[PDB]
């Protein structure tokens, strides 16, 4: 289908308690892959997914060496933001970063982002284009001009366009058997007694991949997914996802319902009544 | 594999 | 600005009396990142695990906190979170119908 490489940043003040930590992570689609805490003693990025394993030991290193250097830089940044705003040092603060490609079903590659934000607020980003940034208030204009004389977009747009599509392809031909392969929600539909008078009717769809999903409520043919109750998609554990939607209805009229679950692996969407 | 960036602020 | 987080009490297959299973603790929506997460049997901690730190594209963190565990009938599971936006720590008891 469609498919992406994302990087994701974290970089934590914790004031009085010397360094700040910096948290990395890496992403293909919905499953992570990879991951390094500035809490760990001789610390290196950990796989966390089992396909990416058997990346030679140059790899390993050369990645624990950048993740190290990008923790070091952040809590610099840290200190610059920090006194472009003029806050006292004793406040925690987050700076968060974001990086990835996009690319087509034939690899076309349809997007590069890379983005910034300063305590969970917009802070600079790259523009669609790969070669501007738009700057959110005053102080990322600094940095904005900093970026422009070192040409910097055009160190991303070339992280973006090469490196990144292409490590992307070889991720998902290693994790061809996890990655590709769609997995399917188990529905079921369950009922739960409120009162004499209605009763909650709830509507599973459990260890479904990837995340995305749309469930549906159709009342004697309506659409009334407007009453209805759905709780966000949450992660199984064993990498899946579930998520459910639940109705209220008067006693008797259970059989005038419909619950439709739509998703990537349903050969064809499937509609389920009590 | 990461982005390798000399990226200050 | 600051969100305070959302949490989901499940598990992982739907529950079967007394038949190894896993419960999760979903942290989601919240900032600033910093976070106390704790399963708990009985009103008492439980030894979990976390999931490493991520986010969103609008920048909300989220996280698992995840352990192995057996339902019984009677023993009560349970998630405590404590958070910036959070007057009072926050519990949700785990419903297995949800």
């Amino acid at each position: 289908g469609s498919h992406s490489l994302r990087y994701f940043h974290t970089a934590m003040s914790r004031p009085g308690l010397g360094e700040p930590r910096f948290i990395s992570v890496g992403y293909v689609d919905n499953t992570q892959f990879v991951r390094f805490d500035s809490d760990a003693p001789n610390p290196k990025m950990e796989p966390r997914a089992p396909w990416v394993e058997q990346v030679g030991p140059e790899y390993w290193d050369e990645e624990t060496r950048n993740a190290k250097d990008n923790a070091q830089n952040f809590r610099v940044n840290l200190q610059t933001v920090l006194r472009y705003y003029n806050q006292s040092e004793s406040g925690s603060h987050s700076l968060q970063r974001m990086y990835g490609c996009d690319v087509g079903p034939d690899g076309c590659l349809l997007r590069g982002y890379s983005q910034v934000s300063y305590d969970g607020k917009d802070y600079i980003s790259l523009n669609k284009d790969l070669r501007s940034w738009t700057a959110a208030d005053t102080a990322a204009q600094i940095t904005r001009l900093k970026w422009e004389e070192a040409g910097v977009a055009e160190q991303e747009r070339n992280y973006l366009e090469g490196t990144c599509v292409e490590w992307l392809a070889k991720y998902l031909d290693m994790g061809k058997e996890t990655l590709l392969r769609a997995e399917s929600p188990n529905t079921r539909m369950t009922r739960h007694p409120i009162s004499d008078r209605e009763v909650t009717l709830r509507c599973w769809a459990l260890g479904f991949y990837p995340a995305e999903i749309t469930l549906t409520w159709q009342r004697d043919g309506q659409d009334h997914t407007q009453d209805a109750e759905l709780v966000e998609t949450r992660p199984a554990g064993d990498g899946t996802f579930q998520k459910w939607a639940a109705v209220v209805v008067p006693s008797g009229e259970e059989q005038r319902y419909t619950c439709h679950v739509q998703h990537e692996g349903l050969p064809e969407p499937i509609t389920l009544r009590w | 594999r990461s982005f390798i960036e000399d990226l200050l602020f | 600005v600051q969100h305070s987080p959302k949490v989901q009490v499940y598990s992982r297959h739907p529950a079967e009396n007394g038949k190894p299973n896993f419960l999760n603790c979903y942290v989601s929506g919240f900032h600033p990142p910093q976070i106390d997460i704790t399963l708990m049997k009985n009103g008492k901690k439980m030894e979990a695990e976390q999931t490493d730190l991520s986010f969103n594209r609008d920048w909300t963190f989220y996280l698992l906190v995840h352990t192995e565990f057996t339902p019984t009938v009677e023993d009560e599971y349970s998630c405590q979170v404590n958070h910036t936006t959070l007057s009072e720590p926050k519990v949700v008891k785990w419903d297995r119908d949800m």
